[PDB]
């Protein structure tokens, strides 16, 4: 006439602060460019969207 | 002590006065239905980033 009781549950690991993966949703992108121009015997550089 | 006309195979014994604390391993039975918490200790050696 003896009995035994057992129980368990699930938690989140401590290491999640270093080893993890992330899911993203993406939208329209922007663009940028950089150029070199030879102007009156000298090299100049430009940068713009 | 001594017990009169009471044979072996009919008795039980145990030690019950304790002064130190012990970890609650899943391989040892609980002393009471609701446990009595006394303290806690920490786990060393954390993680970090490195290169190999
Ligand atoms: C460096 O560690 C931090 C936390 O300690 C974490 O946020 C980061 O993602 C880690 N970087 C790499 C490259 O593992
Ligand atoms: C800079 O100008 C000279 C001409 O003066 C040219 O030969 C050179 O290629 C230019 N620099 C680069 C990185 O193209």
């Amino acid at each position: 006439e003896n009995t035994q009781l057992s129980e368990a549950h699930v938690e989140k690991s401590e290491s999640c602060k270093t080893e993890f993966a992330s899911a993203y949703r993406a939208h329209t992108a922007s663009a940028s460019a950089k150029l070199r121009v030879l102007y009156q015997g000298n090299n100049i550089t430009v940068a713009a969207y | 002590k001594v017990i009169n006309n009471c044979k072996i195979d009919q008795c039980h014994a145990a030690v019950t006065n304790h002064k130190n604390w012990q970890y609650n391993s899943p391989l040892v039975p609980r002393n009471a239905e609701l446990g009595d918490r006394k303290g806690k200790i920490h786990i060393p050696f954390p993680l970090a980033n490195v290169t190999c």
